[PDB]
RNA sequence: AGCCUGUGUACCAGGAGGGGAACAACCCAGAGAUAGGUUAAGGUCCCCAAGUGUGGAUUAAGUGUAAUCCUCUGAAGGUGGUCUCGAGCCCUAGACAGCCGGGAGGUGAGCUUAGAAGCAGCUACCCUCUAAGAAAAGCGUAACAGCUUACCGGCCGAGGUU
RNA sequence: UGUCCCAACGUUGGGCCCGGUGAACUGUACAUUCCAGUGCGGAGUCUGGAGACACCCAGGGGGAAGCGAAGACCCUAUGGA
RNA sequence: CGAGUGGCUUGCUACCUCGAUGUCGGUUCCCUCCAUCCUGCCCGUGCAGAAGCGGGCAAGGGUGAGGUUGUUCGCCUAUUAAAGGAGGUCGUGAGCUGGGUUUAGACCGUCGUGAGACAGGUCGGCUGCUAUCUACUGGGUGUGUAGGUGUCUGACAAGA
RNA sequence: CGCCACACGGGGUAAGAGCUGAACGCAUCUAAGCUCGAAACCCACUUGGAAAAGAGACACCGCCGAGGUCCCGCGUACAAG
């Protein structure tokens, strides 16, 4: 519901954790930053044994919890979240201006950060943040 | 390394992003050719499939590529067609093609029909004994066919003894 | 096993000791197992009317005394429920001695004998005199 | 060498607290096939009686003969479909996008809403049929409640309010299905839904017993033998291992009992009539007299005489329908005796 | 017993049998196989078996490893072929067990083992040309029930 | 054996501070107070100060991102996964592979045998036609038949093989 | 013959709520923990993560290597009886 | 013959604990592991079939009742799809039991001059506590989001 | 101890059966691509769930009065609440 955030970033086909790593670095000097089309952010490797690693999360907990998220949505915001104190005052302020979002919510487009984008035409081993939802049973609501 | 692939006058062949659509008077066929570094391209009158990296896993693919699309100029052309025969012991084995998939029933003497679902524009004519499937893109004739043969697989029995079955007669 | 046509509470369990219905030379039986069935922990196996059950001979003639035999339940004091509602129960708890083609080892069957039971075991019911 | 055994209770119905809503909530719906229509209905548990059927089933040696079903009385006057509420599909599931509601109330749904006054039925509907142009439209439901008042034997004059689906056919068409039935007054019926035969799903909150131990709670047996008479006859022997060193909410234990949410599964309908066929004599123990629309569920439904349950079109039948099952007897004896 | 017992080479040489009694005997059968009534000059191909990695080979483990040896190269050449194979290393090194606990633990005497530096050869055959790959293989066996890797090193024998 | 028992030495004990996730004795370091500066070990994508540094190569397993270690496993054995370096031989007088064509006569060798004709066994293993073609390498047959290998030719066209 | 299959219903006194009366045990500190790891090798407190809005009522006792006794067993003392 | 993995057995060590961390077996109740006994799907066969035998994937579910014995293990019986094995302080005594072990009484055999002993047998022989914290099962009051009523959404979470 | 109810079907895989197919003119289920395939995995189904700190959505009512509390008669509820 309306965020001002003073930057807006592209994941379509981006590296999660390259864009991860600048958004935590941008968040805590003061940036107020918009993740958009995160369905659409990559991670390199053999699909298989990236997503047994992410089922392997879901799988984890007991009754003290340990509340894995499923949607493309909320992996990457706690992939973000892992790279911030987030218990800490100055680390939960940054990450809390931080949001990521299933398409493109704003009228503007996203910019592509620096170093973060992968070649489709020089890669095959990867794989979208929406393909493993929707293998974790997410409903693909994007 | 780089290739090039003279296309048959019969046919034409276009192509947008990684998909490569080749048409002829037998019909059309569209691929996804993506390999890492692998550039597919129809320059006028041929198709060029070329790469600046030259390791035994480029080698492979460019030459996997190469045998996809001139199936692909043959298929439109030719067409391609498989072979084959309904054979059976005890019970009459009845095959029949229905809507989009062919049926076989009495098989063994079950009284459950087995089926299987015909893959793209293949056709299957069946004549007697005798069952002909036939297309433009070998992929999905060769699957049928195919499917149509697992569909009498038997693992429960001695298979010297249990033959019944379709067999693939002819391949092309 | 064919559907039994009734609904039965078992009324015995392994141990127990019931009459033998029969000419055999067996007088009384004592249940050891129950055909086809499986319990849970703790629970004692349990066997009533239809149910094809082993035993041995508790009373009876010095030959047949001992013996361990298949036999078939036919009557029991716990009720049963027929379709129509009505339950119904007998007066003793029997079974008849049975080979291993389900055929009864004896020549006559004594007392009444349990409709439900008579269709699923025709050459016991071929045999009896009196079926409610 | 400690035998198997499987669990005492299901882990699937936790936690066993009290219910929040006294009156179900569903949380699933028949798919979409025939034509459009209201995916579901509710009345109020009057008692049971039981009747003699002729077996339906084909497959049954007794097809044909006279057979004694138990049977649960439901009175299921009509109801009133208030309001048609229409959800558009987002990034985060479904949201209610807006309502177009009706100018004809019942005399007493002031008892638990505050009625509209002022509405414009034409500017929702309008934003509803954009939202369908637009492609963002998710299902239909009506806005539903029953009316108490009509049934002498419950207390309460205070109608019970419910959301209920609209499935079938096409979303236009069932669209306007919708916006028919409301537009009346919204009054339908139970046999606008179901036809005596049908299997349907029943929701209801089931009887409370407030706080119950293990063994009646989750099934553990009690002590047995010498250890039923050292001074623990219905404690489970441990709340766990020495580790992990915390107790797992895997280990029964005592705590609120009933008064839980269940909706069973498959359920046969007898029969839908009127009046008081089924009544029984003296009258139904703790409840009063029927004679009026009722229902006659095969079997048991879950919670005690009076309370509000709730009926959907099967959503995982094992049977096929074999319609108007055919009735030789209705016991109206006593229940007294 | 396991060969993790004694394959290292972790304590001092105990060899001198005017200390030591006991010692049970060797089950080496030979150490001269093949016609030992021939030279190995007269012989235009000579191949060894090194062992790539310093150890103790247990009396045991070498007659297991030339049995299974020799015995190919009877099946292949015959119980008289024209050939000649070595093994070079006796069992010097004397092994013992501790078999009461940490008391007075110095061990019985159990058996013996010979020490073989890495690179050295443990196994070396003359045969003919011919065969060469009979040799080979009759080493691919003998590497296999001894404790290191081994290299089958071809000396006289450039027949390529 | 994070075992027992020697020996020399430095350390802990009785040694801060920096690093090593934490961590008596591993690394830097021996330390009055206070202050500015520059380094040490170690580190520079984020958590956390410093590179999303440069030239180049390899790896596709998330191998790995683990100096030392009770603490970090990974073995004998195997690998046409892949990269790199070398040696021998063959090749536009056409190599390697594939496909097409030929694979023939004396004579079904002799012997053995009722019979054996490439192909049970034994011995021999020769010469005509010719661009080739065994007294036959592997199936196959009761024995034949039949099917291929050797060997020669053709189509093809560039590296191939060890 | 309810010891058991297999548990149920009931009775009296407690338990629960209210008035009055009104102790003791125990207490280095801090303390909302859970999963792993580390550590004198059996950690609520160290490290990494996870989880965690405060308070209160009832409960059965998993953990605090729970409370209660300077281990009775074993060894040692140029101890005792 | 050679190379390993495990940490269920046994041995070894003496690192922790002697101002006490209660023993074996059983029981009750919960979670887990797979080196799989059954169930699902497969491969081979000295696979005709039926059935065996061996092998592969696989831990969702199941693996029960009884006779001797304190027994664990095991021997035995009838059932069964099968009646698998193991970890959780050899899970589980501020939960139970107390048959066994393990005091004080007594007997037998053996040993001892004797008192007395025995890693032999045997009869009898006591089980404390009102929960502070934490943990969990259920039930409330408040604050936050920020006037009210009714209806929902579904991130997460549990299931066999 | 009695009575009622507790799928069918999708999707993706393992072992495995195959298709097209190079590297290596052939062959090859695999290297890229694909068709299938387990009681197992995901969905389907049931239960909880605005304290999900991005702390939610809709409709109506009300701000001089909507709604609520106390009070009273009672239970489909309940140890207090
Ligand atoms: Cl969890
Ligand atoms: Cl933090
Ligand atoms: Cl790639
Ligand atoms: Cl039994
Ligand atoms: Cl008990
Ligand atoms: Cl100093
Ligand atoms: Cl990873
Ligand atoms: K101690
Ligand atoms: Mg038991
Ligand atoms: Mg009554
Ligand atoms: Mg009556
Ligand atoms: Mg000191
Ligand atoms: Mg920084
Ligand atoms: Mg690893
Ligand atoms: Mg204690
Ligand atoms: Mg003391
Ligand atoms: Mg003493
Ligand atoms: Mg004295
Ligand atoms: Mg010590
Ligand atoms: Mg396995
Ligand atoms: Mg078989
Ligand atoms: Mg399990
Ligand atoms: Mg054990
Ligand atoms: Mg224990
Ligand atoms: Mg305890
Ligand atoms: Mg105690
Ligand atoms: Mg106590
Ligand atoms: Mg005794
Ligand atoms: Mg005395
Ligand atoms: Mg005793
Ligand atoms: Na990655
Ligand atoms: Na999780
Ligand atoms: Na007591
Ligand atoms: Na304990
Ligand atoms: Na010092
Ligand atoms: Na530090
Ligand atoms: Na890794
Ligand atoms: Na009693
Ligand atoms: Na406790
Ligand atoms: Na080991
Ligand atoms: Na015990
Ligand atoms: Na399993
Ligand atoms: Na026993
Ligand atoms: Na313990
Ligand atoms: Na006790
Ligand atoms: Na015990
Ligand atoms: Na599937
Ligand atoms: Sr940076
Ligand atoms: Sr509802
Ligand atoms: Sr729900
Ligand atoms: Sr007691
Ligand atoms: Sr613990
Ligand atoms: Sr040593
Ligand atoms: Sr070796
Ligand atoms: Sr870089
Ligand atoms: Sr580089
Ligand atoms: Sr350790
Ligand atoms: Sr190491
Ligand atoms: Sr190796
Ligand atoms: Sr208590
Ligand atoms: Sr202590
Ligand atoms: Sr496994
Ligand atoms: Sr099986
Ligand atoms: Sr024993
Ligand atoms: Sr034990
Ligand atoms: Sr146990
Ligand atoms: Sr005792
Ligand atoms: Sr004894
Ligand atoms: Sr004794
Ligand atoms: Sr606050
Ligand atoms: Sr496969
Ligand atoms: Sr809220």
């Amino acid at each position: 519901a309306e965020f001002d955030a003073d930057v807006i970033v592209d994941a379509r086909d981006c590296i999660m954790g390259r864009v991860a790593s600048q958004v935590a670095e941008q968040a805590l000097d003061g940036e107020t930053v918009a993740v958009v089309n995160a369905e659409r952010a990559v991670i390199t490797g053999r699909e298989e044994q990236i997503v047994e690693k992410y089922e392997k999360r879901v799988d984890i907990g007991n009754d003290n919890g340990y509340f894995y998220p499923k949607r493309p949505d909320g992996i990457f915001k706690r992939t973000i979240r892992g790279m911030l104190p987030h218990k800490k005052q100055r680390g939960r302020e940054a990450f809390e201006s931080v949001r990521v979002y299933l398409g493109n919510p704003y009228d503007e487009d996203g910019e592509v950060l620096d170093g973060t984008s992968l070649d489709r035409l020089s890669n095959i081993k990867f794989v979208t943040l929406g393909e493993i939802s929707e293998t974790l049973g997410a409903n693909k609501t994007w | 390394p780089r290739v090039e692939l003279e296309i048959p006058e019969d046919v034409d062949a276009e192509q947008d992003h990684l998909d490569i659509t080749v048409e002829g008077d037998n019909g059309s066929v569209t691929r996804r050719l993506w390999y890492p570094d692998i550039d597919v391209s129809v320059d006028g009158d041929t198709v060029v499939i070329e790469s600046d990296e030259d390791n035994a896993k480029t080698m492979s693919t460019i030459g996997t590529f190469q045998s996809h699309i001139e199936n692909m100029f043959h298929g439109v052309t030719e067409g391609w067609e498989y072979g084959m025969e309904v054979f059976y012991s005890h019970f009459p084995m009845q095959v029949n093609v229905e809507g989009d998939e062919v049926v076989i029933e009495n098989f063994l003497g079950e009284k459950a029909p087995r089926r299987t679902t015909i893959h793209g524009d293949t056709d299957v004519e069946i004549d007697g004994e005798e069952l002909t499937v036939s297309g433009p893109d070998i992929e999905a004739v060769g699957q049928t066919a195919a499917d149509i043969e697992q569909l009498t697989r038997i693992n429960d029995k001695d298979v010297r003894v249990f033959q019944d079955g379709v067999y693939i007669t002819r391949k092309p | 096993m064919e559907a039994l046509g009734a609904d039965v509470t078992q009324g015995l369990e392994k141990g127990s000791l019931i009459t033998c219905a029969d000419n055999t030379g067996a007088r009384e039986l004592k249940v050891i197992s129950v055909h086809g069935y499986s319990g849970t922990k703790n629970r004692l196996p349990k066997a009533g009317l239809g149910d094809k059950i082993t035993v041995s001979v508790t009373k009876g003639t010095p030959e047949m005394r001992r013996q361990v035999l298949e036999a078939v339940v036919v009557r029991q004091r716990k009720p049963i429920r027929r379709p129509d509602g009505t339950r119904v129960k007998f007066e003793d708890n029997a079974a008849v001695i049975v080979d291993e083609n389900e055929d009864p080892r004896g020549t006559e069957l004594k007392g009444p004998i349990a409709r439900e039971v008579a269709q699923r075991f025709g050459s016991v019911a071929s045999a009896a005199t009196m079926i409610v | 060498p400690q035998p198997s055994r499987p669990r005492k209770g299901s882990l699937g119905f936790g936690p066993r607290k009290r219910s929040t809503s006294e009156t179900p909530r569903f949380n699933s719906w028949p798919s979409d096939d025939g034509q459009p229509g209201v995916q579901g209905f509710a009345g109020y548990k009057a008692g049971m009686t039981h009747v003699v059927l002729v077996n339906d089933e084909p497959n049954s040696p007794r097809e044909g003969m006279e057979e004694t079903v138990p049977v649960t009385v439901i009175e299921t006057p009509p109801m009133r479909a208030v309001a048609l509420r229409a959800y558009e599909d987002t990034p985060y599931g479904q949201r209610p996008l807006t309502e177009v509601w009706t100018d004809e109330f019942h005399s007493e749904l002031d008892r638990t809403l505050d009625v509209p006054e002022d509405h414009d039925p034409d500017a929702a509907e309008e934003q509803i049929r954009d939202a369908h142009e637009a492609g963002d439209l998710g299902d239909l439901r009506l806005i539903t409640h029953t009316v108490p008042d009509a049934v002498p034997s419950v207390p309460k004059k205070k109608p019970d309010v419910m959301e209920t689906r609209v499935g079938g056919g096409s979303v236009s068409d069932r669209l306007d299905h919708a916006l028919d039935i409301v537009e009346d007054g919204g009054e339908h019926a139970m046999n606008d839904i179901f036809r005596a035969g049908e299997y349907a799903d029943v929701a209801g909150v089931t009887k409370g017993k407030g706080t119950q131990g293990p063994v009646k709670r989750w099934g553990v047996q009690k002590r047995k033998g010498k250890h039923a008479r050292q001074g623990w006859r219905r404690r489970i022997g441990n709340l766990g291992p020495w580790n992990p060193s915390r107790v797992r909410s895997t280990v029964p234990q005592q705590g609120q009992t009933g008064y839980h949410q269940r909706t069973e599964l498959n359920k046969r309908l007898i029969d839908i009539g009127e009046g008081d066929e089924p009544t029984v004599d003296g009258g139904f123990v703790n409840y009063g007299e029927v004679d009026g629309p009722y229902t006659l569920v095969k079997g048991s439904v879950p919670g005690p005489d009076k309370r509000l349950v709730r009926f959907r079109p099967a959503v995982r039948p094992n049977d096929q329908p074999r319609l108007d099952p055919e009735v030789r007897y209705v016991s109206n004896e006593s229940n007294q005796g | 017993k396991p060969a993790s017992m004694y394959r290292d080479i972790d304590k001092p040489a105990y060899t001198r049998r005017e200390y030591i009694t006991g010692i049970p005997g060797s089950k080496i059968a030979q150490h001269k196989m093949g016609r030992k009534q021939k030279d190995a000059d007269d012989y235009p191909v000579q191949i060894s078996l090194i062992v790539e990695e310093t150890v103790q080979l247990r009396h045991g483990s070498l007659e297991a490893s030339r049995l299974s040896a020799n015995r190919h190269l009877i099946k292949e050449l015959g119980e008289e072929g024209d050939y000649k194979m070595t093994l070079r290393k006796f069992p010097h090194q004397v092994l013992r067990e501790n078999k009461d606990g940490m008391r007075a633990a110095f061990g019985k005497i159990v058996g013996t083992a010979a020490r073989v530096q890495a690179g050295e050869q443990l196994f070396t055959a003359y045969c003919n040309v011919e065969d060469a790959e009979h040799v080979k293989e009759a080493f691919r066996r003998a590497y296999n029930k001894i404790t290191p890797s081994c290299r089958i090193d071809s000396s006289p024998a450039g027949n390529a």
